């Protein structure tokens, strides 16, 4: 799965491999898989793009994708 | 040298008008953001499909070979341009080390940018287009030459400004035809991962979710095969090694059944004049099961 | 059809060596291998050695094997038998033979019956 | 030419009568693939290949689509999808000869099965057995090729037999290759049942406004039907537009 | 339906066949339900000339 804010926003995105450990492939193993592309972070918001088992991710400040 | 091929090498798949509209196709194209080759000559391989282009303010470039060897002993297909014609011929040419009969085909017809693709029978496309290395920009490359000639090629050469090779892939493609059924924009389905997604919605233009775009997927990296120990051969001893042998008239016939035939011992041996089999290979025999065998 | 003339028989000492010549003329695309065969005073025909005429592979007779030598030039549609240690149980008229016949087996052209044939040449070992 | 190095002709830009060969009587073998023969004087195609050898009797059988044994695996191998004409008729008067013709070849080893429309004419000396071979035959190192057996009092299997197979190229491209069908007038304006260069349907021919290149041959809707063509003995472009109709 | 023709030809009675006998002679539909019987008569159909 491909987690990306519009095109219109930014060209810049994420990915999750699901269910799938980060060996068989700024990562992070997460209870959906592998996610490749997006900081991990301890402030938690307002789901934006959901991911799964409580993980969302935005697109946030300099500025990246977030999970 | 090297560059990079930005958004360059498409051309128009086939020869089918289509208007405003997003079509996925498969072929040979030039994969964006590419190494490109860069030559101010040699010999150059021809791995699939070649894009050329030259930048000239002179017109330095005048053609192209292609084929094997090139030299004598094959076929092999000159392109010339020479400023009122074109020639085109396939014959097996003796050419010079630094160049600058049998023929079975003959046709007649920096701010050049003149940009080219030789694929294979023979297909050509051009375009031609004024310039301010490799201009960052999109251009669709329209046929311009179909040669039937059927020539194997797997190396090539240029004859005489700088120019830039790259290599064709299969790549599949999303293209954007406008109004006016030209090839305006583009997608590299497998470029980046954002490029999967636009050929997965069939858009430029993907709108802010998370897309199941592809499957991933281990590849093996091995096979195993396993069977029990071979056990119970065939008693092929007991008829090679046989002491004595009986007379044509009455010729001994020995039934072997329940049991695993080691042909390899007999085919492999330097101790057999005539070995023949109809209808059957002996290496193949290793892989057959039979319910009786007579010798 | 094609025509087969051999030369350079003649009268050697044991020990010697001698090349016989068998030219090939006429359909001379059609050939797929050539053949050089004895016949001895009272004895029956002999195989002595074939070759391939693509690749050049050679198959000789026990007799001979390490001791005769079979080549051919394609160019020159010639092949030659040189008949090296030679001795008196070589005493023979030799002649060269022709085919078109294709084989995956080389060893079969010691048995295969030839198309053309040359008129032979005789070859006489004299003693010690 | 042998199998092994079957012929091949490339017909092309010329009007194919085949009636002039499924109504001829000398064939003994007339088998169509994804075609039928009559309808072939209907059709155009961009190139048509011509592929001639001969074999024995009895491997005619070979010459189909996805067939096994020495002939398909290392001598001529069509395709699963092979949309075409095998013509075959026995040869015996001209191919055999009292004592044998063996000008016929066939391969006999491969070291793997030929791809479609594969020409292999290497003379490579085969390594049966494990000991390298170094262009030198002997024990598991056989020539790859072998003669028939072609005479004239030889079983009808092992008879000779010439073999033609007919190739057609329906490709996108411009067909240069048609039948003897002859061609008509052109109706705009109205529901016509047309056909142009093979290229069946029924709809209303207008004059287009489409900027087709001078290339383009013919334009498709994203249905991917035919929407507009070029018409094949003027370079006029035509809309089509499918008769008028609706639910009563 | 009752009739002669050469052994080669027998194959061309049968259910959408193509040659001289299927299409000018004798044709059978496609939908055809029924038997074909044949069997060789060079004993009685053959003479010496
Ligand atoms: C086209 O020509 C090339 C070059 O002559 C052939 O490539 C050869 O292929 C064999 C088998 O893989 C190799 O052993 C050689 O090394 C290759 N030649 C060179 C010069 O590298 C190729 O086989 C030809 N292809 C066809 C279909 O005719
Ligand atoms: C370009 O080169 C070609 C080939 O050398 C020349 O074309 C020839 O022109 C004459 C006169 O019309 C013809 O009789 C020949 O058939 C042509 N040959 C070929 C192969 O096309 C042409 O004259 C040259 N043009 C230049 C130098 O401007
Ligand atoms: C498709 O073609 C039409 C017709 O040429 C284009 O409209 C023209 O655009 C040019 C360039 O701006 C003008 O000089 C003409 O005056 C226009 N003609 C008309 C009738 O409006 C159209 O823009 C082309 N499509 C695209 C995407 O450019
Ligand atoms: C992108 O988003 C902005 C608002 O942030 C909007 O004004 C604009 O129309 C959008 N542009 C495109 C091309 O989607
Ligand atoms: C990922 O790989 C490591 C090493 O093989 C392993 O310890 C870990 O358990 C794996 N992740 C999960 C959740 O199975
Ligand atoms: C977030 O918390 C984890 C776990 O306690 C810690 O390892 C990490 O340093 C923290 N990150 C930040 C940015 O404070
Ligand atoms: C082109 O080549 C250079 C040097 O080999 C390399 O660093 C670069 O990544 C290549 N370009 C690509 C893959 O876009
Ligand atoms: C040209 O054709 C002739 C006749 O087939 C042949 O002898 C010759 O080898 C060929 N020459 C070249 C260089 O292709
Ligand atoms: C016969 O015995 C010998 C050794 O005693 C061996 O080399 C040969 O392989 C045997 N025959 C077979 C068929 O294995
Ligand atoms: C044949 O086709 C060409 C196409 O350019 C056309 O000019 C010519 O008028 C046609 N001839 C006839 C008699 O239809």
């Amino acid at each position: 799965s491909v987690i990306t804010p519009g095109t219109n926003t930014s060209n810049q995105v994420a990915v999750l491999y699901q269910d799938v450990n980060c060996t068989e492939v700024n990562v992070f193993q997460t209870r959906a898989g592998c996610l490749i592309g997006a900081e991990h972070v301890n402030n938690s918001y307002e789901c934006d793009i959901p991911i799964g088992a409580g993980i969302c991710a935005s697109y946030q400040t300099s500025q990246s994708i977030i999970a | 040298a090297y560059t990079n091929s930005f958004t360059r090498g498409v051309y128009y798949p086939d020869k089918v008008f289509r208007s405003s509209v997003l079509h996925s196709t498969q072929d040979l194209f030039l994969p964006f953001f590419s190494n490109v080759t860069w030559f101010h000559n040699p010999v150059l391989p021809f791995n699939d499909g070649v894009y050329f282009a030259s930048t000239e303010k002179s017109n330095i470039i005048r053609g192209w070979i292609f084929g094997t060897t090139l030299d004598s002993k094959t076929q092999s297909l000159l392109i010339v341009n020479n400023a009122t014609n074109v020639v085109i011929k396939v014959c097996e040419f003796q050419f010079c080390n630094d160049p600058f009969n049998n023929c079975t085909f003959e046709y007649v017809s920096f701010k050049n940018l003149r940009e080219f693709v030789f694929k294979n029978y023979f297909k050509i496309y051009s375009k031609h287009t004024p310039i301010n290395d490799l201009p960052q920009g999109f251009s669709a490359l329209e046929p311009l030459v179909d040669l039937p000639i059927g020539i194997n090629i797997t190396r090539f050469q240029t004859l005489l400004a700088a120019y830039y090779v790259g290599y064709l892939q299969p790549r599949t493609f999303l293209l954007k035809y406008n109004e006016n059924g030209t090839i305006t924009d583009a997608v590299d389905c497998a470029l980046d991962p954002l490029s999967e997604t636009k050929c997965t919605l069939k858009s430029f233009t993907v709108e802010k979710g998370i897309y199941q775009t592809s499957n991933f997927r281990v590849q093996p990296t091995e096979s195993i095969v396993r069977f029990p120990n071979i056990t119970n051969l065939c008693p092929f001893g007991e008829v090679f090694n046989a002491t004595r042998f009986a007379s044509v008239y009455a010729w001994n016939r020995k039934r072997i059944s329940n049991c695993v035939a080691d042909y390899s011992v007999l085919y492999n041996s330097a101790s057999f004049s005539t070995f023949k089999c109809y209808g059957v290979s002996p290496t193949k025999l290793n892989d057959l099961c039979f319910t009786n065998v007579y010798a | 059809q094609v025509q087969l003339v051999e030369s350079g028989g003649g009268l050697m000492q044991a020990g010697g060596s001698l090349r016989l010549s068998c030219a090939v003329s006429g359909r001379t695309f059609s050939t797929a291998a050539m053949g050089w065969f004895r016949q001895a005073p009272g004895k029956e025909r002999e195989f002595v050695a074939a070759i391939r005429w693509s690749g050049g592979s050679a198959y000789y007779a026990d007799s001979v094997k390490g001791r005769f030598t079979i080549s051919r030039d394609k160019a020159k549609n010639t092949v030659y038998l040189q008949m090296n240690s030679l001795k008196y149980e070589d005493t023979a008229v030799y002649y060269c033979a022709q085919t078109h016949y294709v084989s995956y087996l080389l060893s079969d052209y010691a048995t295969w019956p030839y198309d053309y044939w040359g008129q032979g040449t005789q070859v006489t070992v004299s003693s010690k | 030419a042998s199998v092994y190095a079957w012929n091949r002709k490339r017909i092309s830009n010329c009007v194919a009568d085949y009636s002039v060969l499924y109504n001829s009587a000398s064939f003994s073998t007339f088998k169509c693939y994804g075609v039928s023969p009559t309808k072939l004087n209907d059709l155009c195609f961009t190139n048509v290949y011509a592929d001639s050898f001969v074999i024995r009797g009895d491997e005619v059988r070979q010459i189909a689509p996805g067939q096994t044994g020495k002939i398909a695996d290392y001598n001529y191998k069509l395709p699963d999808d092979f949309t075409g004409c095998v013509i075959a008729w026995n040869s015996n008067n001209l191919d055999s000869k009292v004592g044998g013709n063996y000008n016929y070849l066939y391969r006999l080893f491969r070291k793997s099965n030929l791809k479609p429309f594969e020409r292999d004419i290497s003379t490579e000396i085969y390594q049966a057995g494990s000991t390298p071979c170094n262009g030198v035959e002997g024990f598991n190192c056989y020539f790859p090729l072998q003669s028939y057996g072609f005479q004239p009092t030889n079983g009808v299997g092992y008879q000779p037999y010439r073999v033609v197979v007919l190739s057609f190229e329906l490709l996108h491209a411009p067909a240069t290759v048609c039948g003897p069908k002859k061609s008509t007038n052109l109706v705009k304006n109205k529901c016509v049942n047309f056909n142009f260069n093979g290229l069946t349907g029924t709809g209303v021919l207008t004059e287009s406004n489409k900027k087709f290149l001078p290339f383009q041959q013919f334009g498709r809707d994203i249905a991917d039907t035919t929407d507009a063509v070029r018409d094949p003995q003027t370079l006029e472009i035509l809309d089509i537009t499918p008769c008028s109709f609706g639910g009563v």
